[PDB]
């Protein structure tokens, strides 16, 4: 069961190529994609080494780098183009569906704020649902005429990635500073690889459960509409060390309100003996507010460090307060609404993503069912 | 052969130095977990109004020494040191409207003064002394007879076996005062039954066999 | 010595060989009659300078007019602890005694996982119908192709597990088991009996590895159906169920990935080989234990949830549209009787039920059942 | 449960360094941070091994010590630059409260005398803000300066759960007497030995006192008298100590009665003499408490450092702390009618005018109403 992954946009076809001399670092895979002498499970993301990947002016900065042997700016501009190259590509990623096994997955890289993928990125969602109707679409969109790009796609990702996860530049320009101290896009994009790879960290070992994209995603998302999630990188020592930096708001990229269902991460060789008694103590704390209507629970996972390359640790956050940056993108739209061929588009999209906020607000209720 | 394996490990000397400390720290975080019930639920707290029975497991070397109608009154004591330190910590953990306080130091003494009788004057002296005396064991029999010299006297001392509902009922109901003010954070209504329940308690206990007076003063 | 015995009349007390108590001898501790049962089962299963020795010192003991049980024991334990120390080094060093274990865990205790989730997926519709005598050989060219559909490549130790199928004395899952044929050193520590007790685990894991499976593709099928009032009635119940088995299968690594890593600590600290038969006998022990397999109770309360979801997930795969004639009135038999067993686990719970509870109401729903 | 520590301006990191030297010097650990071979819960005071310090020109100096592995002058000064670092320590702080498991104190070190008092004026309100569960003691230190002292007060007034005078006057006195110096880096060895005495219970556990609110909610009445005072004599049996600790000459303080009396006992004493101790001590009366509350002295066994004679020291409520106060609040009356609002201190005038109020009438037979 292997994943196809695509990247659209500048942006996307950055973060990916650090995504990937990130993964290929992990294991034994030189550069020129051949296997160095120096039990990880590599199939998951290469074809026998080729990284299952379709890149869409970088593309000559990529292929400079020596990782060569690897492989306008309005939302209606970017559109229009796919309509007319949609012959083009399909038969590049149809090609490399039937060369899979069994295709389960297809993940995607882009930006609702990228002009390229405000326009380009919306036009794939609509087609892989037409096309292939079994297979699920999980993207790393990134938050950033800006409010305008940014709605206009948020209309798409909410019925057609059953699964996303947001990544906010405003919270990463802020940790930059911080914790960081930079001051540009070359330094902060380093942190940005390290979630996705620790994101998936279960997939590429053998283990007992979690062996497939469906194995982190099912326990997360209960309902078609709540499909919004959070991450959270700690390390910038025991198992009750590392929870109680994870709850803490000072480190999830974020700028009642309770979560839904929370899965850890843990990379390191921690004694997975004292992990019940520190969920223990947590439950006394009472750090975290929960739902009452539905039951969940909190959840773990152990895996290994790269040997070739200390704990580390990542969270997946389903939280109901990811609805406010979308009221504070809206509210802008509103705000150039009234001051700026049918112009009727724009507002169903509107009126759509209204559901989706009123979806959450209702969630934090005791009555949230019907 | 059976001592000297007791003091580590058979060691039933080192057995039996840890007894009488994971009761009687460690036990401070135990407790305040109850403060805040399930069966299953303390025991992971544990390895981490009166009930919560105790019990241990003794190999057969000192099986003999530690029986089992001996782990009932290191239960007993058990039980009724928990409500000494409940009360202590419960007037403690929080911080005519300052009249209250008032309330607070005429008892939050009270309950803090019979405390550093029972564990320090008691269950610290006769410790200090049942000590020194195991490490001259000489004999199989004696060994019981010493041990058994620690307890039936730590009992009486510490006033559990009789004249319970002549004496120590009075401390005990003066104990249900620790609860009731507790919860409310009337008040008038409170001191007349204090000022008498104390007064009682003074009045009753002057009787003082000897060893009482060491906490008559108050 | 040499791995086999001469007896025609069963006569000797060793009768995958087995032990005779009912014929043992009295004096002599059932204890060692432990010990020289695994020397001689890890030499039968193996097929220098350490075999005069032992054998002269077997027929100075017939000289003495006097059978001291202080000095039986004393030159067998040498021999328990000599090819137990040469075995732990074929099984650690060579193949990577550790190195075998570390392929129990994988296939015995579904280690490795993402194999049998692929094996399932192939191997699903020749095993749903009843069980015949074809069926046998069947599946074996599944796993097979399995464990190379996964680039997992080593003709070492992959003709090693065949599996059987209890035919003639039901759909194939419950006759299911997979036998290793273990070496000859490590015959002493690994008997038929040992053996057994490693398959019954193997038949409850990968129950509750197949339930959440087909489960989770229930999920991916909704997840697909996005665009009936009384299709949300399957969610509120299928998140609802899933919770009951995915933190069933969590606690797991917590149990297995935890007393792994006693037992393989147990190893590398004493060097006597008696403790290593204790050590892991007590290590099995715990799995029957822990995994609430042999507690009746909860071993009866979720076996019913295991079946009750198979309708459930059948039921909605059964169909490409709404559950309509009849459907949903199928949909709300099984709620009434899940809910309640919800609620009924609930008081079975209120040693080591606080690691499992502890999980279950972390978020303190089922304070209000 | 641990206690967090905070070092501020040059007094504060001086003080704290040096307590950290010999509380590292009791415990086991070596100066680089690494646990030294040669019984202690250490938890509290300690991070699995780096102390939870937050230190805030002197940083320099720390530095150069070996011990590198172990990690204006206007009151408003103070108070601007501290909001505009808000965030940028805070940070600091919720990394370390959420890093620590369960917190349960704040002490802190500061001089009132410049910086450091107006940073720890808005310390101490800002954690009353975020924080409503958290104890929060301040080890404070006493002697333009008039100013910057009476603010802190006022802030301290209401904000701390607790607090330990500490005068300089007093301090050098004892600096002339008993070590025959006339220094700053004189004085404060006797600061680190009163610190690292007071909380002697808490690092070596014993039977009583196994939490910092079991101590100190002892003393206090009534949370608006929150004021201690401290006494270290050793510098011989249970009744020895008691009575060198009552006389004036060695309290660290520059009618009169007091209010409740802490005793800490640190030696090889045998606990059979100790009730009676306080009996000749009630007997020859050396002290008088308040008339209207029966008022009890308290005294602790403790064990000291095997790593390192009998020592002991004392707190105290005593209600002649008020001419403390009554000598600064004189020296403010000097420097007002002598020489954008100036609105702010006189608020700070009112509040202080309560508390001296108080005490005066808090050692009345009416100290109800
Ligand atoms: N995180 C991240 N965001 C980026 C990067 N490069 C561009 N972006 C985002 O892309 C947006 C600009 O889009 P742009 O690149 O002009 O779109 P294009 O002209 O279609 O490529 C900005 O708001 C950025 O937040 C990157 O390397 N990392
Ligand atoms: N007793 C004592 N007092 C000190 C020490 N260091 C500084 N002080 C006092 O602290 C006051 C000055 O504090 P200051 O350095 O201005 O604090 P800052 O403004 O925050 O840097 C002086 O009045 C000193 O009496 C010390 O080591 N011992």
């Amino acid at each position: 069961r292997e994943i196809i992954t695509l990247q659209l946009g500048q942006c996307g076809n950055q973060i990916g190529f650090e995504f990937w001399k990130q993964l290929c670092a992990e294991h034994g895979i030189s550069p020129e994609g051949i296997v160095e002498e120096f039990t990880d499970r590599k199939d998951v993301f290469f074809y026998q080494y080729i990284p299952r990947a379709v890149l869409l002016r970088v593309i000559h900065s990529i292929l400079n780098s020596p990782y060569a042997k690897l492989y306008g700016n309005n939302w209606a501009s970017g559109f229009s183009q796919g309509e007319k190259i949609h012959e083009d590509i399909f038969d590049i990623i149809d090609r490399e569906a039937d060369g899979s096994d069994s295709l389960e997955g297809f993940v995607l890289c882009h930006s609702i704020a990228g002009g390229t993928g405000s326009g380009l990125g919306s036009y794939l969602l609509e087609r892989l649902n037409d096309r292939y109707p079994k297979k699920l679409v999980q993207t790393y969109s990134v938050f950033p005429v800006q409010p305008y790009n940014s709605l206009l796609t948020l209309k798409r990702l909410t019925q057609n990635a059953d699964c996303l996860v947001v990544l906010d530049n405003t919270a990463l320009n802020r940790i930059a500073t911080d914790r960081l101290h930079i001051q540009s896009f070359s330094q902060i994009n380093q942190l940005v690889s390290t979630i996705m790879s620790a994101s998936t960290t279960t997939l590429r070992y053998p283990g007992y459960m979690n062996n497939d994209l469906i194995g982190l995603i099912a326990s997360l998302i209960p309902t078609p509409r709540l499909h919004f999630l959070m991450t959270g990188y700690t390390p910038l020592t025991t198992v009750l060390d590392v929870m109680r930096r994870l709850l803490q708001p000072k480190n999830v990229m974020v700028s009642n309100h309770c979560y839904i269902a929370i899965l850890n991460i843990i990379q390191g060789e921690v004694d997975p003996t004292q992990v019940h008694k520190s969920l223990q103590r947590i439950r006394e704390r009472k750090l975290a507010n929960f739902i009452p209507w539905g039951p969940a629970s909190i959840q773990v996972a152990l895996s290994r460090k790269s040997p070739y390359l200390r704990v580390s640790g990542l969270m997946m956050a389903n939280h109901t307060s990811i609805s406010s940056l979308f009221e504070r993108t809206c509210r802008q739209y509103d705000k150039l609404r009234k001051r700026e061929d049918n112009f009727d588009e724009m507002d169903t999209s509107r009126e759509i993503v209204q559901q989706l906020i009123d979806e959450y607000h209702a969630a934090t209720r005791p009555d949230y069912i019907s | 052969n059976l001592m000297q394996t007791l003091k580590k490990d058979y060691r039933l000397v080192e057995y039996l130095q840890a007894m009488r400390n994971f009761f009687l720290d460690t036990m401070y975080d135990f407790y305040t977990s109850i403060f805040d019930q399930n069966v299953s639920f303390l025991n992971v707290q544990l390895q981490e109004l009166d009930g919560l029975t105790l019990s241990y497991k003794v190999p057969w070397p000192v099986d003999i020494v530690i029986s089992l109608e001996c782990q009932k009154i290191y239960n007993q004591v058990f039980l009724l040191l928990l409500q000494i330190k409940w009360a202590k910590y419960s007037l403690d953990v929080l911080l005519q409207i300052h009249r209250m306080f008032l309330l607070r130091v005429k008892l939050m003494h009270f309950v803090n003064s019979l405390h550093n009788y029972i564990m320090t004057r008691i269950l610290h002296s006769t410790g200090l002394e049942f000590q020194h005396q195991v490490e001259e064991a000489k004999d199989l029999d004696q060994l019981i007879k010493i041990h058994y010299r620690y307890l039936s006297t730590i009992h009486d001392r510490c006033l559990l076996r009789e004249k319970v509902s002549f004496v120590k009922e009075a401390i005990m109901k003066v104990l249900n005062l620790a609860l009731m003010f507790a919860d409310g954070w009337s008040i008038e209504k409170m001191e007349s039954d204090f000022k008498n329940c104390h007064m009682f308690l003074v009045t009753i206990l002057n009787k003082a066999f000897p060893h009482l007076e060491s906490l008559a003063l108050s | 010595l040499h791995g086999l015995l001469l007896d025609q009349h069963e006569e000797f007390f060793i009768k995958q060989f087995s032990l005779r108590v009912e014929i043992l001898p009295s004096y002599i501790p059932v204890r060692v009659a432990e010990k020289i049962l695994f020397v001689g089962e890890s030499v039968q299963m193996f097929e220098k300078n350490q075999e005069d020795t032992f054998a002269a010192e077997l027929h100075r003991l017939k000289q003495q007019p006097l059978f001291s049980l202080v000095d039986f024991e004393q030159v067998v334990d040498r021999i328990r602890s000599t090819v137990a120390e040469h075995l732990w080094k074929l099984m650690v060093e060579e193949s990577d005694l550790l190195g075998q274990l570390k392929i129990i865990k994988d296939f015995y205790l579904l280690g490795r996982g993402e194999l049998f989730q692929a094996f399932i997926d192939t191997a699903q519709h020749m095993l749903k119908t009843p069980p015949t005598a074809v069926t046998e050989h069947d599946v074996n060219v599944a796993f097979q192709q399995s464990a190379h559909k996964v680039l997992l490549d080593d003709d070492n130790l992959l003709p090693l597990l065949h599996l059987t199928i209890e035919y003639h004395g039901a759909s194939g899952w419950a006759a299911l088991g997979l036998s290793y044929k273990v070496q000859w050193p490590l015959h002493i520590l690994f008997t038929p009996a040992v053996l057994e007790k490693y398959n019954v685990v193997f038949k409850y894991l990968l129950s509750v590895r197949r339930v959440q499976a087909e489960l989770q593709h229930c999920w991916a099928l909704q997840m697909q159906r996005k665009h009936q009032t009384d299709a949300i009635k399957w969610r509120l119940r299928n998140h609802m169920a899933f919770l009951v088995d995915n933190l069933q299968y969590y606690l797991q690594v917590d149990v297995l990935e935890s007393q792994f890593s006693q037992l393989l600590h147990q190893i590398n600290s004493t060097r006597d080989f008696e403790s290593i038969r204790l050590a892991h006998d007590h290590f099995l022990s715990n799995l029957l234990a822990q995994s609430f397999i042999l507690l009746k109770p909860v071993f009866h309360c979720l076996n019913e949830i295991l079946d009750l979801c198979h309708s459930f997930c059948s039921l909605v795969s059964q169909n490409l549209g709404p559950l309509d004639e009849r459907g949903a009135a199928q949909l709300s038999i099984l709620v009434k009787g899940f809910s309640r067993q919800s609620s009924l686990l609930f008081k079975i719970l209120s040693n080591s039920d606080l690691a499992q509870l502890l999980l279950r109401l972390d978020y303190n729903k089922y304070y209000t059942q």
